[PDB]
């Protein structure tokens, strides 16, 4: 198929109305980040010739 | 399409599959970089029929319904101003929906603020929305309000300034 | 950057090889429309929020901050005064209370 980018959403402007919350979510979400890989060592003499 | 040859390079081993391998991770880095660049919103917002911004106009930067591709006049210019075992994979994001993402990203900033970056969005009027931003800078409202046509025109003189020194700087 | 929302504060925890950002934000919710104007017309002066926002439920006029809905009555401890009526595109009539008038009535 050819995917969708988003739900439509269409935003009801006018030049004198405003859309105030009168309420509040609290939103805890995870950011996983690498840090550091695996310290690798090669004998390059070894590895090549043993 | 030697055989021989083929037989030969086989006793070098997998070279072939980590130069695959190598080409394959750039060509997903590369989707992965334009989504993260430009699907930043789950909800495709549109500006209203009626462009009554307070005199702020954005004819330049938001969609021509003129043009087949549906772009705007500078993304039209930007567009036209940038010109044996190869293949060359097409993009996931056709342009046409990176320009229905900036699309939706500057509907979103025109009739909605920030607010639409952040949660909901909340629809506020754009010389309120400017005042907000005056208000961000250290500027208090009543500059924006007294001011708003000058603002307005310097803001739509700016924009044409813009397409003409991309139109005019190689 | 510290998660989708209004950043309010992140919490580290350790993984193999990474970290994990708990990032707890504050999002918006149950927005309802109200009628704005960009300031209150009072005595011939134009009145603009503090910190706020003027908003309208239909028939009164109050202002509140603007990332939630609280309704207060527009006076003058919460509002400033710069210049007349005549310039400001959209201002509408409405009277702005003062604290200090019963005070010295009495
Ligand atoms: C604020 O009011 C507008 C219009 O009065 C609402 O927008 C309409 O919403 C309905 C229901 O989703 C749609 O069927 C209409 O097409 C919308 N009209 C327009 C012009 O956008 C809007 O939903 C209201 N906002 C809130 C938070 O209730
Ligand atoms: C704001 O939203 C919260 C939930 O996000 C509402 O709290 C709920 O209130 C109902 C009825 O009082 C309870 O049955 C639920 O258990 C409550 N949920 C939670 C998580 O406590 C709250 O009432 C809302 N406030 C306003 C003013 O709309
Ligand atoms: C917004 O800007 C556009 C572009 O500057 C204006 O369109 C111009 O309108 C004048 C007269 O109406 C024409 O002579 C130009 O040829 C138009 N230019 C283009 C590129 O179409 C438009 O009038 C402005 N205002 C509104 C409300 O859209
Ligand atoms: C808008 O809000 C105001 C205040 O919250 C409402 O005015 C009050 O309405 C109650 C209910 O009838 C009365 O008991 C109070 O005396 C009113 N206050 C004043 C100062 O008159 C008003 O009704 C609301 N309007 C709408 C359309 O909801
Ligand atoms: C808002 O209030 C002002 C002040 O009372 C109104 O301005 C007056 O309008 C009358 C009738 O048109 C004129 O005779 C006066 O000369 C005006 N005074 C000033 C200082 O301009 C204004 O019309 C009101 N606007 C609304 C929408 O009610
Ligand atoms: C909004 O537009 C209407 C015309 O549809 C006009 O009467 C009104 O004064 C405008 N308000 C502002 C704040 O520009």
């Amino acid at each position: 198929y050819t995917m969708s980018l988003g739900a439509e959403n269409s935003v009801a402007y006018s030049n004198n109305s405003i859309a105030i919350p009168t309420n509040f979510t609290i939103s805890v979400t995870t950011e996983i980040l690498p840090v550091s890989m695996t310290k690798t060592s090669v004998d390059c003499t070894m590895y090549i010739c043993g | 399409d030697s055989t021989e040859c083929s037989n030969l390079l086989l006793q070098y081993g997998s070279f072939c599959t980590q130069l695959n391998r190598a080409l394959t991770g750039i060509a997903v880095e590369q989707d992965k970089n334009t989504q993260e660049v430009f699907a930043q919103v789950k909800q495709i917002y549109k500006t209203p029929p009626i462009k009554d911004f307070g005199g702020f106009n954005f004819s330049q930067i938001l969609p021509d319904p003129s043009k087949p591709s549906k772009r705007s006049p500078i993304e039209d210019l930007l567009f036209n101003k940038v010109t044996n075992g190869l293949t060359v994979l097409p993009p996931l994001l056709t342009d046409e929906m990176i320009a229905q993402y900036t699309s939706a990203l500057l509907a979103g900033t025109i009739t909605s603020g920030w607010t639409f970056g952040a949660g909901p969005a909340l629809q506020i009027p754009f010389p309120m929305q400017m005042a907000y931003r005056f208000n961000g800078i250290g500027v208090t409202q009543n500059v924006l309000y007294e001011n708003q046509k000058l603002i307005a025109n310097q803001f739509n003189s700016a924009i044409g300034k813009i397409q003409d020194s991309l139109s005019s700087t190689p | 950057f510290c998660g989708k929302g209004y950043h309010l504060m992140s919490f580290p925890q350790s993984a193999p090889h990474g970290v994990v950002f708990l990032h707890v934000t504050y999002v918006p919710a149950h927005e309802k429309n109200f009628t704005t104007a960009p300031a209150i017309c009072h005595d011939g002066k134009a009145h603009f929020p503090r910190e706020g926002v003027f908003v309208s439920n239909g028939t009164h006029w109050f202002v509140t901050q603007r990332n939630f809905y609280e309704p207060q009555i527009i006076t003058t401890d919460n509002t400033f005064v710069s210049g007349n009526c005549d310039v400001v595109i959209g201002i509408v009539n409405n009277t702005v209370y003062d604290p200090l008038q019963p005070e010295l009535d009495s």
